[PDB]
This record gives structure tokens, C-alpha cells and sequence, in this order.
């Protein structure tokens, strides 16, 4: 992921790692770090999120008493600005053919948190679906790649995501596969990609629905993820939205809908690939956009 | 939007460098501005004192007349790529012109010796 | 001897870029042709002249031809 | 000798219009599609 | 569902020969000669496939049936030029791919390239009997003079030549054996180029730097594939441009005059890629050893993989044996500009030089060169 | 044939009508140019004179 | 570690719309794209050129003759 | 959106419309391109053809 | 050190199509029938080298060229009517061979079937394509009729027939045609049975049982090459009774003149394997309907794939399947006698009645009885 974040954002500042590289940790002072910390800790970039138990008017006297005059001007007048990070759709392939297991991720620029179609490509993804070796659900599961991948053993795992910033996003798939298997789990992920991009069904895509509205309110069932939501809606949506507006939201989407916008999000456009470990049957990089776009649509 | 060009820049308002600035960008305009104070400050002192009767010695100028004039030669490399653009700027539109007044010419003395031209009132040639 | 098991190498990554986010001919009519002239050096001593001597050879040939086609002037001219 | 001599030169006409029009194409092409290689840059991460 | 490409087995043929071949990302325009060669072949068995549509093979007819390819029928001058010309880009590319395998030591490969060598030998025969075909004065006079060298061995050789004439000379049932040979030999040299793929597949693809390169490896498609597009279409306009322009220049004038036993022509020579063959035998005065000669500098290339002395593989790196290589070279253009000519003074003697320094430079000098490049750069 | 009749297998070949009915248009428009059929290519007006 | 891989400067390459950071992709992907497949389908159409008419050479010379063309029209009749 | 966006967007992108606009564009680059070359042809030259002399 | 068929790899393709295959011990003398239509079709291909070495293609002078490898060519009479008698071979061999995959529950090997048909199409081109080639007045008629029967199609089917004609009728560029096709049919021909038995032994062979033979496997040599070679002597054998003592008896006799437009046969009749083909396209009076008899009755057993409601395999264990079977055969007896015998009352509803039971055998009644096998074996 941090290989991805890498190839992806190249030259912009989302492809440096959240921890930093050794050249840069050995010379972080303590002056830079109160710089960054007199910067970026600024009060209306920051909240407070509670959940349960507590009382709502208790929480603003107590944030009166003592989270209130954190810092709101700047030094210089000098403010931070957010900038669009510029995807590029490159390869990196870090070659260990004594390492056991190959992670290969292939994600392609998603449109982010403050456009409204997350709920739609989250769908496409949540069709896509995940599947571990530890699963036992075996042939039968849902999900036909995970449904391929047991049937004529592809890969240990695979996982797909939508991890999103602010307008650029990063949506693919990683697979945890062997050796021997890249080349298979590559082609038989992109056609389940654009075999759901040309021909999505309502079955399907009720699935997804239902699998994604049971995965929402499993990620805010607890007080501790629901306040991880309560803090990044807060910081991206400018609201927090609600789950009856993400059931509205959810519940408008249709197969039509998730074709086109699929079209505009998959169709034909140049990905990012990394890959830590035996990267030797991954196919090169013409023959993944060769097996993106499809021979008959 | 407003589509940059080197003709037609950016302006610093609408310049996106302009909104998203750092406290070294600061600290360098802050720089930037002590350095026109020393500058400024000198100039006028030289402007203001009444002992002075000559004019102001620029040396920014004289830098600037000096590097346009004699810098030039002592600051060539020969590189591949300006022996070629000097060597078609200085010798293609010689051989251009000499095959356009060949060209123009042949044509001309070919029609005077065969008599299809015919110079009718030209008696200054 | 298919992909995957052709050679161990260790340690290496290889940055890339797709075809299309770059231009399809990068620097070709400038910085092409030193590449052009550094490889005509590189190999032109060692292709050349064998042939300078085919030329030369051919030269020979086609006007010893000529002059042995052509009758001389010295015998049987005063019988 | 030849009764084909003006429509063949009509056809090499052809030819070489077509092929001006298409050799600079697929030229580009193959650059495109070698773009990838030709801008693969590598490095070596040693475990020291 | 599953992978097609390496499920089906005539698309797995498919599929490991032209898709996703480990091939090296290294190899040059040089490369591309082998598909050119196979995609020459492909269009001069199509080429003569769309031209044995109206040839007749006899010994009245058979200069009338090739004028009526060339004018009577709708567009057959095209087709005849082509194929001449195409039969002239087929040597070549075939000179060009053994000056390859030459020019990068890759005669390792050696079951490949005893394989290869017997291509060379069946595209040989079936240019020098697809060349009687149009039945000329230089077309027989060639095949008389061709066919009776085949009567300097001793014993058996007369015998050989009554036997491969059907008669007392050059002759109809000669015309229509040769056509049949001539139509079933490339058929034989396309089974021989499926086993040469085959030899290859198994053994790898070299690279101009001559190194085991399965660290850098890349597929065959779409990358190779367009590299055959492009050098299929400069092919293409070398061969178009050899047809529809200066159609009859590699070809000898007197193919077109119709063919009689009563006139000979004062100059006999085979078209341009027999004329280093003609070198050879013209050499020595000796017929026998002019046909072991031209058997010995054939299947020289065969015995080249028992000459590699070097611990380098490509010739790349050694630039004493690039000295050889490209001297070897022009005494090849010295034989062919040589072949074409009558024997006076001093071409007699121009050509028995450039023939013992041909096998000069292939038997002693390039394996000393090889031990001297070894010795200089510290391999023993 | 019993397996592929279905309204999932209608609603996918509902969704597979038009890019395979304009390929049927393409193999139609690639044959009349391949052919050069006298009855169609004499109704386009860039090719309406003689050829 | 993994965090000291960076991607080096790709300047020299890539164009002059994808060239600055602070614009997205997406905005000249459909430039870009439409560029190459114009090169891809100009050179298709060349091709199918090359693939139509000499095709319709070796079909029209598995046609007829203009010798049999020429013989297959009958003696005229004529008026008597 | 700038010139070739929108041709992307609405005949490149489906393979279907690929191959329509270069069925399409095969028609008229046959029509065309004939037309083109044989007017170069009888510029190259006029007179020697058997059209222009076909008053006999 | 290492075995070589297992290391060398045409060697290697070479022991795993032909020495230790996989293959079920219990096959009969009607499985030799593969390799006896390759042994044959390479016979085919040898005499027709041996054949077109003396034979010139112009109507002037093909049937004084049969009549002169015939006489004045030594030992070429052997040729030629071996040739003729091992195309009568080679389709007694292909009609076993299919009358095998008819019975022995071989429908299902799907592509193999599918390139079979295609072969058989090839084939039977090929056949009628050289029996124009001797040029005899029956020769000229049956390509006249057979090719006449082709322009039955409105809109597409004159330009076809002038096509395929080379003029308004069969002629000099018609019989040049048919000879070059007739060169180059049959090694397509081969390169498909290559591939046939690629796409044989990806999934092996069969038994008559129709079971799977994985349990019980023996190698092919030498348990089956010595079964190939006794089936090889026997079919040499009655090849070599066909060519020394009844040379004439399978062919026609009216080809035997020369060829003449101004006169019609009192019957036109193709050859014995065509006949079938004849019947049946004599037996629909519409003549696009007969072409199309003729091409639905050619693919209509590949088909058969499709057309197996039956839950066991093969006919061994389908004992009125069998009853069906054996009344096809007789229905393609009934046919070649009804197109042997010329268009007259009654033979016209005899062949039209023949025709309609055997289309109704190979569609209708053969699904339904293998429906009612597994209803009177209690399957569902
Ligand atoms: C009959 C005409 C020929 C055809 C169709 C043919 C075909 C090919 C093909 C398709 C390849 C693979 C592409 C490549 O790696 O270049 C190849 C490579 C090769 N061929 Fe041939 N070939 C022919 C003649 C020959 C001859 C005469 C030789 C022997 C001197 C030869 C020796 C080789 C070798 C040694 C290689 C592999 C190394 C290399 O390509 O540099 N070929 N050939
Ligand atoms: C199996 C496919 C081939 C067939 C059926 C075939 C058939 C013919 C025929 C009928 C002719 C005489 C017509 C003419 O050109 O005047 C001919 C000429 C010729 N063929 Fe082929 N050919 C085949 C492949 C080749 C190949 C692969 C070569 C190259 C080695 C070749 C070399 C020639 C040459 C040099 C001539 C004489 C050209 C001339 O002067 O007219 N042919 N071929
Ligand atoms: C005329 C050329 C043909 C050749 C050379 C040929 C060759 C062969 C060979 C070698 C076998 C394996 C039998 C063995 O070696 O024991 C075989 C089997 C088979 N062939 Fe053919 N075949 C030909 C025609 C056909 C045709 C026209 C069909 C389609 C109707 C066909 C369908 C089959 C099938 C289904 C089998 C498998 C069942 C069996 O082994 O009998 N073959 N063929
Ligand atoms: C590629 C190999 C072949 C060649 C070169 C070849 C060549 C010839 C030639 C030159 C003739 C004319 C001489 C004659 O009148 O008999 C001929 C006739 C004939 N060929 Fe072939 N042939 C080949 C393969 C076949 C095959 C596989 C068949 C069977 C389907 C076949 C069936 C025939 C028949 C039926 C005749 C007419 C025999 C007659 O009536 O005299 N040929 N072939």
C-alpha cells in the first residue's frame, strides 16, 4: 500500500509514507516538530468526537473549559492549502524471489470523500468482494473471483478497497497470491471487473447492496469505529451524514447506474500496480491495459 | 478557467502558489523584502546626499551591459545543439536565397535569350 | 520454461509509467540523433573499411575490365 | 513489353501515399507501446 | 469459468509460441527477420499459390502461359513480379537472419541451427527450381549448367543427372518435375520452420548483449507483435517499392526471351543469391571440388557451432571477431558482385583469393581470434 | 437452454442488445465496403457519380 | 525500508498536460486517450486498406481473364 | 473538454464504435484517397494519359 | 545419463503422440482406420508427387499427359491408378472411420469432431477438385454439373460460378485452378490431421464401451504400431488388389476420352464417395434446396454433439440405437445405389423417401431413441 501510495502520486505530496524515510527521521529536530505542530494542529482543523455516555451539553462546557483557545491565526498569515494530487498510472514491481508470497495491488484513481458516488463505486468493490485462504465458505461463495480463485486455487487472499482522499482516491485490489498465479488472479480480476462493468445484474447488485448495508452498520456498531466515523466524516463531509441518508443513498443505485459510472471509473483508464515479492508472472504493463479494455465491448 | 501562457502569465492573485504558502515562502518574502530595504535605503542615501554632483553608478546595469556585451565569448561551450541551430541560422537561408535568386534569375536571362520577355519602357535598367 | 520460474532475482523494483500519461516519442528529433551518431561511432570502425575495400576491390575489377576489354597499342601495331 | 507500366506506377503512387500516411503511424505505435520500456527506470534496494 | 488462452490447447499452442513467450526485451531489428521470414514465406506460398492459377508447365506453353500471367489475365503482373521480387526479399532476409546468427553467436543453439540449416538447404532448391518455371534462355541455360555440375562425382554422377533431367537433357518432363518440387518444397521448409519454433521454444531467444537473460524477460505480445507490424510494414515498402517500381532489376534480362538449345548466352548466371554459390564453384578448376566446395561452404554454417572458442557468447564484446565478421561480410558482397561475371583476368584470381579467404576466416581465423580475444582479456 | 432462460439471462442480454447489434452494424458496413455492393454504395452521396 | 522508495523525476517523458502536480489526470485522460486511439485507428484504416484491396487484386485475379472476357463475347449477328 | 475529448468519449472508448468509425472512415478514405491520388496522378501527368487524348 | 525421447523434444512430441500415449487396450480394428487415413493420405501425397512430375494442366494436352504417364512414363500407370484406387482408399477408409464415430459414442470429443467436418469438407473438395485434372468428357461434364449446381443462389451465385469458373465455363484457367487447388488442399489437409490429433490427445482416446479407460491403459508401442502395420498390410492389400487387378472397377470407364463440350454422357455421374451427395442432391426439385441438402446433409453429424439426449456413451449398450445405425448405413447404401443410377421414374422417389428416412434417422428418431433407452432402463 505504501508502494502504491508511491506509484500512484508521484511527484505530488501523497507519495511520501505517513511514517517518513530513514534519511528524514534522522534529522527531525525538535524546532520542526514544534513548526508542524504550531502549523497543522490549528482548533478548526480538529474535533472531538465522543459517542455514548456522554451528555452533549456537558461536552461544549468542558471543550469551553479547556479545548477552547487552542491556536486560530496563523504566524505569518501563511495558511496550509490543499492541492490536487495528480494520479499517475505507473508500475513498481520490488522483485524477492526468495519471498514466499506475492502481494500484487492493481487500483485505479477513485473520485474521493466529497464527490457523492463512493456509495456506488463502494457497491462495485463490495460485489468485487474479499476472500482469505482461512474462509470456508469454499466453491459456493458469492463473489466469483473468490469463487474462481478456490475453484482452481489462485491465490491465498485477496481484498479489495476504496481508500479515498479528498477528490483523488485510490480503488483496486490486493492480492496476497503465489508464485505462480499472478498472470491467472490479474486476468480473471479484471474480467470480473469488466464482466461487472458491462454486464451488471440486479441480483448482484442487491447483493451488494445488502452487503454493503450490513457492512456499514458492522463498522458503526462499535463506540470506537463509530467515533473513527464521527471524526472523518467530520474532517471530509463537512457534516456527518447519517445512515438514513446513506440507506437513501444506497437505495437509488441500480445496475444501470452502476454500469455507467463504471464506465467513467474503470473503463479503459491506466492503473496503478505494485508488487513486493516473486513479481515475475505479473504480466507487464501494455498487457495489463491489454486485459482492462475488452476484445468484444 | 483562465488557461496560462508564456505570453499571456498567470497573475500572482490568481496564482494557485499564492494561496497555499509556508513560513519559508514568508520568511523568503520577508528576505526578499529586508534586501529591497537595503537596496532602497542606498539608493537613497546616494539620491539625497547634496555632496554628490555625478549621477548614480548602477552596478546592476553595468552587470546587466556587461553580460549582453563582453560575457558572451568567454562563457561559450561548443555544444551539438547550438553548432547545429547556429550552423542552419547562419548558413540555410544563404542557400534559401541563392536558389530563390538562381531560381528567379535563370528564369529571366533564359526569357531575354529566347525574347518572350519583353522589356517594352525600360530604359533605366 | 514459462514466467515465474525463469530467475532468481532479489532485491530489484522497477519503476514504470503508463503508455499513455507519456508522449510517444520523447525527445526523438533532438537527443536522438547523438544517440544515432555515439552508436555510428561506437560501430564504424569495425564496419567500414571491409567496406572501403569492397569499394576498392570493385574499382579494381570493373576497371581492369575495362582495360583488358580494350586492345593495347604496343603489339601488332608495326606487324 | 509492359501494358500494366501506367497502372503500376499508378498503384506505386498509391502505395507511397499510403505507406507516408501509415509508417509514421505505427512507428508511433510501436513507440507508444514501448513508451513502457523505454522509460522503465530501475534501482537496486540492497538489505546492506 | 476459466482462462481460455491456457486452457484450450490450440490456443495454449498459441499462447506459448506468440502471446506470452518469455522473450528477452533486449533484441533489435535484427530479431525481427525470423517472423519476417515466416511471414515472406506465408505470402510467397500465397503469392504462388494465386499464380499456379493460370501457369502452365510444358514445353511449348509454358513461356506463353507465363506471359499470360503477366498481361492476358486481370492484374497477374502484379502477382509474377511480386513473386520474383519476394522470392529476392525472402533471400534477403534469410542472408540477413545467418548474418544475424553470425553477428551474435548464437550458434549454441545448435539443433536449431542444424534445422535452420536445413531450410537453407530446401529454400536453395526451391528457388534454383522455381527459377526454370518461367522457361527463358537463362532459365534453362541456368538449369543446364546447375544440373550438369552434378556430374563431376565420380560413378554415380551421370547417373544422378539422367535421373534428376528425366532424359538426355533439360526437357519438358525436367519443367513439370521441377514444378512439382518446386510447389511441394515450401511446404517442407513451413514444417521445418514449425520445428525450428519448436527447437527454439524450449532453448530461449538471444539478445544482442548474448547473456542468459531470463532476469529480464517480457511477453511476446503486445510488444514483439507490434514489432512484427512495423518491420512487416518496412518489409512491405522495400518489397512494394521492388515490385511496383524496379521490377526486373535483380532479375537477369534474358529470362525473357523464350528459351531454345540452338543460341546460348554468352554470360551464363543464376539470379543474385546463387551468384556467391557460382564463387564458389567457379573457383576451382576442379568440378568435383567445386561441388564439394559449394557443399562445404553451405554446410559450414552447420559446423560453425563446433567453432565457438570464445567464453563470450555474443561477438558484441570481441572486436577482432567484429573485424572478421564484417570483413567476412564483404568477401560474402565480394563472391556475389564476382558470380555474375565471365572468367578473365583478373577475376579468376579475384575469386579463388576471396574463396580461400572465405573459408579462411570461418575455419582458422575467427576460433584464433576467439583464443586471442580470450588470452587478451584474461580468460585463461 | 433451460439453464440459459431466465430473467437474469434476459436483463444480460437486455444489456448486450446495442454494442452487439452495432457490431452486426459493423460487419454489415465492413461486407458492403468489402464487396462494394452497386445497390448500396450508389445511395451515399460521397461515392453517388460513377464508383 | 519500504518508505525510501520514491518514484524518480519523470519530466522528460511524460506530457505537457500531466506535467504539474497540482492538476488532476482526469482532466486530459480523455485528451490523451483520444490522441492515441486517433493513432491507433489511423493506422487502421491503412491497414484495412492494405488488407481490403489486395485481397480484391488476387479475388479479381482468380476472376476471369481479359483474354476470356474478350473471347466470350459472341460473333454479331448483324443486321443480315 | 478540447477536441479529440469528445470523440473519445462518445466513438472511441467501446470497441463497437472503434470499429464503426473505422469502418466509416474506411469508406471514405477509400472514396477520398482514390479521388486524391488519381488527381495527383494525372497532375504528374496530364497529357500522356489515354484520358486527355481520347478526342481521336 | 538421460533418455532421450523424454529430453529431446520433437522426440519428446514424437514419444508422447506415437510410443507411450495413454491409450485403452480394448479397441478393435475399426479404431486402426485414423492411421490408416494417415498412412493413405501420405500414399496419396507420395504418388502425387510422383503424379505431377509428368503431368502438364492446359486442355490442349492433360489428357494426352494422363495418356502419356500411362504408357510412355515407366511404371506410371501404377501411379496413376494407384492414385485413383488410394483416393477410393482413402474414402472407404474416412467413411469407416466415420461410420466408427457414428457408433462408437465419439460425438463428444467436440472440437476434434468440429475440425473432422471441416477436413471431410476439405477433402471431399479436394477430391472432386483432382478428378477434373485427367480432363475426360465425364471429368468436364461432372465439374460443368457440379459447379452449375452451385449458381442455384440468387444475387451472389453467378459472380460465384464465374468465380469459380474463370469465364462462362470450364476452360484452360478452370483446369490450372483445380490443379493448384488440388496441390495445396491436401497438405491443409494434413496440417489438420495434425491438429486433429492435438486436439485427440488432449483428452486421449476412447473404448467401444464407452467408459472411461483411465483404470486400464496401455502403451501404444509396441502393442498398437504392430496392429498399424497389420492393418496397414491389409489395406495395402486390398489398396494393391484395387491397382493390379481391378484398376478400372471403382472408377468410371466414360472418363476415359477425351474431353468434348459439344456432346453430352447419356448419364452424368459423379465418383462412388460423391454419389450419396448426388442423391441427395437430386432429391429436393428446388435446385437452392438441393444445395443446401447437400450442405445441411455434410454437416448435419457434426450436429451429433448436440444431438446426444443419451446418458451412456456409446452404441455398444443401445440396442435399438443400433437398429437405427445400421438402417442410416443402409439409407447410405440406398443412396449411392439411387446416385449411381441416372434420374428416371421411379428412382426419384425411391431416393427421395431414402433421403427423407435418412434425415429423419440422423434428427428425429435417433434422439428419441436414445430418450427411450434411458426411460426402458429406468434412468428417470
Ligand atoms: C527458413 C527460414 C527461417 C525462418 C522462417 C526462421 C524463423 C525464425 C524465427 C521465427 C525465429 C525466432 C525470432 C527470433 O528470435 O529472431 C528464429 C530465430 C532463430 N533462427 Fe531462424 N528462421 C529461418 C532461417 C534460419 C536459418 C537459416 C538459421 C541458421 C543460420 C536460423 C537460425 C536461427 C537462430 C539461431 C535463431 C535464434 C537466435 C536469434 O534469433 O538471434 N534461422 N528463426
Ligand atoms: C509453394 C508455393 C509456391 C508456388 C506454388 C510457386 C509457384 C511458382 C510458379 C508457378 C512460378 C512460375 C511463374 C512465374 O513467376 O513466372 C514460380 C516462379 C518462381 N518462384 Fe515460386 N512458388 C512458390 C514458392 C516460392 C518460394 C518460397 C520461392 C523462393 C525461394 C520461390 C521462388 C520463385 C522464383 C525465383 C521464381 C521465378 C521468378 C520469375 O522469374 O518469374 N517460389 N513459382
Ligand atoms: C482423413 C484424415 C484423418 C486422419 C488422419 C485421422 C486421424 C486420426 C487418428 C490417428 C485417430 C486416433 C486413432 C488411433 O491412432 O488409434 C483418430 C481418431 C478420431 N478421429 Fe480421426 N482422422 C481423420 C479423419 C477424421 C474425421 C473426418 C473425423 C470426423 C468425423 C475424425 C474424428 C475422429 C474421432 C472422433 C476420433 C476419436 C475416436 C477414435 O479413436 O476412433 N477423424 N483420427
Ligand atoms: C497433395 C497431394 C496430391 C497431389 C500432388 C495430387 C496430384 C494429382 C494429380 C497430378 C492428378 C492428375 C493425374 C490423374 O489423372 O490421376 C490427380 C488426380 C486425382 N487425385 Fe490427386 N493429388 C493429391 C492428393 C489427393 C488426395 C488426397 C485425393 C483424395 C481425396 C486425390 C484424389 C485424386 C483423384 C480422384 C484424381 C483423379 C484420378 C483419375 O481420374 O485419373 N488426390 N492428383
Amino acid at each position: 500500500f505504501d508502494y502504491l501510495h508511491a506509484t500512484a502520486f508521484q511527484g505530488t505530496p501523497l507519495a511520501q509514507a505517513v511514517e517518513g524515510p530513514s534519511e528524514n527521521v534522522r534529522r527531525l529536530s525538535r524546532t520542526d516538530l514544534t513548526d508542524y505542530l504550531n502549523r497543522h494542529y490549528k482548533a478548526p482543523r480538529m474535533v472531538l468526537a465522543a459517542a455514548g455516555g456522554v451528555e452533549h451539553q456537558q461536552l461544549l462546557d468542558l471543550a469551553q473549559k479547556h479545548l477552547s483557545s487552542v491556536s486560530r491565526v496563523y504566524e505569518e498569515d501563511a495558511v496550509p492549502g490543499l492541492t490536487p494530487c495528480r494520479f499517475t498510472g505507473s508500475e513498481i514491481r520490488h522483485r524477492d524471489d526468495a519471498l514466499p508470497l506475492a502481494h500484487v495491488a492493481i487500483a485505479v484513481e477513485g473520485p474521493g470523500w466529497a464527490n457523492p458516488d463512493n456509495v456506488t463505486l463502494q457497491v462495485a468493490n463490495a460485489i468485487i468482494g474479499h476472500y482469505d485462504c482461512t474462509y470456508g465458505g469454499g466453491v459456493h461463495l458469492s463473489s466469483p473471483l473468490a469463487s474462481v480463485a478456490v475453484a482452481n486455487k489462485l491465490c491465498q487472499s485477496f481484498q479489495t478497497f476504496n481508500i479515498s482522499y479528498s477528490d483523488t482516491g485510490l480503488l483496486g485490489a490486493h492480492f496476497v497470491c503465489d508464485a505462480m498465479s499472478i498472470d491467472d488472479m490479474v486476468f480473471f480480476l479484471q474480467g470480473q471487473w469488466m464482466r461487472l462493468c458491462t454486464s451488471a445484474t440486479e441480483s448482484e447488485v442487491t447483493r451488494g447492496k445488502n452487503i454493503l448495508r450490513n457492512a456499514l452498520v458492522s463498522h458503526l456498531d462499535g463506540t470506537t469505529p463509530v467515533c473513527e466515523d464521527i471524526g472523518r466524516s467530520l474532517l471530509t463531509y463537512g457534516r456527518r451524514i447519517p445512515l438514513a441518508e446513506w440507506e437513501s443513498r444506497i437505495q437509488e443505485v441500480d445496475a444501470q447506474m452502476l454500469r455507467d459510472i463504471c464506465s467513467k471509473y474503470f473503463y479503459d483508464q491506466c492503473p496503478a500496480v505494485a508488487g513486493y515479492g516473486p513479481i515475475e508472472q505479473l504480466p507487464d504493463y501494455n498487457r495489463i491495459r491489454s486485459g482492462m479494455f475488452w476484445l468484444r465491448f | 478557467k483562465y488557461k496560462p501562457a508564456p505570453l499571456a502569465t498567470l497573475p500572482s492573485t490568481l496564482d494557485p502558489a499564492e494561496y497555499d504558502v509556508s513560513p519559508e515562502t514568508r520568511r523568503a518574502q520577508v528576505e526578499r523584502l529586508s534586501i529591497r530595504a537595503r537596496l532602497k535605503r542606498e539608493y537613497l542615501l546616494q539620491y539625497n546626499d547634496p555632496k554628490r554632483v555625478s549621477h548614480i553608478e548602477d552596478p546592476a546595469l553595468i552587470r546587466w551591459t556587461y553580460a549582453r556585451s563582453a560575457n558572451i565569448y568567454p562563457n561559450f561551450r561548443p555544444t551539438p545543439k547550438n553548432s547545429l541551430l547556429g550552423a542552419v541560422a547562419g548558413f540555410g537561408p544563404l542557400i534559401f536565397w541563392y536558389y530563390v535568386f538562381k531560381t528567379d534569375r535563370d528564369r529571366k536571362e533564359r526569357l531575354i535569350q529566347e525574347g518572350k520577355l519583353d522589356r517594352k519602357f525600360n530604359i533605366s535598367y | 520454461r514459462e514466467f515465474g520460474n525463469l530467475a532468481r532475482i532479489r532485491h530489484v523494483i522497477s519503476y514504470s509509467l503508463s503508455p499513455f500519461e507519456q508522449r510517444a516519442f520523447p525527445s526523438y528529433f533532438s537527443k536522438g540523433i547523438p544517440n544515432v551518431l555515439r552508436r555510428t561511432r561506437e560501430r564504424i570502425l569495425r564496419v567500414a573499411p571491409p567496406f572501403v575495400v569492397v569499394y576498392l576491390i570493385y574499382t579494381w575489377g570493373n576497371q581492369e575490365f575495362e582495360q583488358s576489354k580494350r586492345k593495347n597499342p604496343a603489339m601488332y601495331e608495326n606487324d | 513489353s509492359e501494358p500494366e507500366h501506367d497502372h503500376r506506377k499508378r498503384m506505386g503512387l498509391k502505395m507511397l501515399l499510403m505507406m507516408g500516411l501509415l509508417l509514421p503511424l505505427t512507428y508511433a505505435m510501436k513507440r507508444h507501446k514501448w513508451s513502457v520500456l523505454k522509460s522503465r527506470k530501475l534501482a537496486y534496494r540492497p538489505p546492506k | 469459468m476459466t482462462n481460455m488462452r491456457k486452457t484450450h490447447p490450440l490456443f495454449k499452442i498459441i499462447n506459448h509460441s506468440f502471446i506470452d513467450l518469455p522473450a528477452p526485451s533486449n533484441i533489435s531489428s535484427w530479431w525481427n527477420f525470423g517472423s519476417l521470414l515466416g511471414v515472406c514465406l506465408m505470402v510467397q506460398i500465397i503469392t504462388g499459390l494465386f499464380l499456379a492459377m493460370h501457369y502452365t508447365s510444358d514445353t511449348m506453353t509454358a513461356f506463353s502461359s507465363v506471359t499470360h500471367i503477366c498481361r492476358d489475365v486481370n492484374y497477374g503482373w502484379l502477382i509474377r513480379y511480386m513473386h520474383a521480387n519476394g522470392a529476392s526479399m525472402f533471400f534477403i532476409c534469410l542472408f540477413l537472419h545467418v548474418g544475424r546468427g553470425l553477428y551474435y553467436g548464437s550458434y549454441t543453439f545448435m539443433e536449431t541451427w542444424n534445422i535452420g540449416v536445413l531450410l537453407l538447404f530446401a529454400v536453395m532448391a526451391t528457388a534454383f527450381m522455381g527459377y526454370v518455371l518461367p522457361w527463358g534462355q537463362m532459365s534453362f541455360w541456368g538449369a543446364t549448367v546447375i544440373t550438369n555440375l552434378l556430374s563431376a562425382i565420380p560413378y554415380i554422377g551421370t547417373t544422378l543427372v539422367e535421373w534428376i533431367w528425366g532424359g538426355f537433357s533439360v526437357d519438358k518432363a525436367t519443367l513439370t518435375r521441377f514444378f512439382a518440387f518446386h510447389f511441394i518444397l515450401p511446404f517442407i521448409i513451413a514444417a521445418l520452420a514449425i520445428v525450428h519454433l519448436l527447437f527454439l521454444h524450449e532453448t530461449g531467444s538471444n539478445n544482442p548483449t548474448g547473456l542468459n537473460s531470463d532476469a529480464d524477460k517480457i511477453p511476446f505480445h503486445p510488444y514483439y507483435t507490434i514489432k512484427d507490424i512495423l518491420g512487416i510494414l518496412i518489409m512491405f515498402l522495400i518489397l512494394m517499392t521492388l515490385v511496383l517500381f524496379f521490377p526486373d532489376m535483380l532479375g537477369d534480362p534474358d529470362n525473357y526471351m523464350p528459351a531454345n538449345p540452338l543460341n546460348t548466352p554468352p554470360h551464363i548466371k543464376p539470379e543474385w543469391y546463387f551468384l556467391f554459390a557460382y564463387a564458389i564453384l567457379r573457383s576451382i578448376p576442379n568440378k568435383l571440388g567445386g561441388v564439394l566446395a559449394l557443399i562445404l561452404s553451405i554446410l559450414i554454417l552447420a559446423l560453425m557451432p563446433f567453432l565457438h572458442t570464445s567464453k563470450q557468447r555474443s561477438l558484441m564484446f570481441r572486436p577482432i571477431t567484429q573485424i572478421l565478421y564484417w570483413i567476412l561480410v564483404a568477401n560474402l558482397l565480394i563472391l556475389t558482385w564476382i558470380g555474375g561475371q565471365p572468367v578473365e583476368h583478373p577475376f579468376i584470381i579475384i575469386g579463388q583469393l576471396a574463396s580461400i579467404s572465405y573459408f579462411s576466416i570461418i575455419l582458422i581465423l575467427m576460433p584464433i581470434s576467439g583464443i586471442i580475444e580470450d588470452k587478451m582479456l584474461k580468460l585463461y | 437452454l433451460s439453464r440459459f432462460l431466465g430473467p437474469r439471462y434476459r436483463e444480460l442480454a437486455r444489456n448486450w442488445i446495442p454494442t452487439a447489434g452495432m457490431w452486426g452494424t459493423v460487419g454489415a458496413v465492413g461486407l458492403v465496403w468489402a464487396t462494394d455492393w452497386r445497390l448500396i454504395l450508389d445511395w451515399v452521396p460521397y461515392i453517388n457519380g460513377k464508383f | 525500508s519500504h518508505t525510501d522508495v520514491k518514484v524518480p523525476d519523470f519530466s522528460d517523458y511524460r506530457r505537457a498536460e500531466v506535467l504539474d502536480s497540482t492538476k488532476s489526470s482526469k482532466e486530459s485522460s480523455e485528451a490523451r486517450k483520444g490522441f492515441s486511439y486517433l493513432v491507433t485507428a489511423t493506422t487502421t484504416v491503412g491497414v484495412a486498406y492494405a488488407a481490403k484491396n489486395v485481397v480484391s487484386q488476387f479475388v479479381s485475379s482468380m476472376s476471369a481473364s481479359a483474354d476470356v472476357l474478350a473471347m466470350s463475347k459472341i460473333e454479331i449477328k448483324l443486321s443480315d | 473538454p478540447t477536441i479529440p475529448s469528445r470523440l473519445y468519449s462518445l466513438l472511441f472508448r467501446r470497441t463497437s464504435t472503434f470499429a464503426l468509425t473505422i469502418a466509416v472512415g474506411a469508406l471514405f478514405f477509400e472514396r477520398a484517397f482514390d479521388q486524391g491520388a488519381d488527381a495527383i496522378y494525372e497532375h504528374i501527368n496530364e497529357g500522356k494519359l489515354w484520358k486527355h487524348i481520347k478526342h481521336k
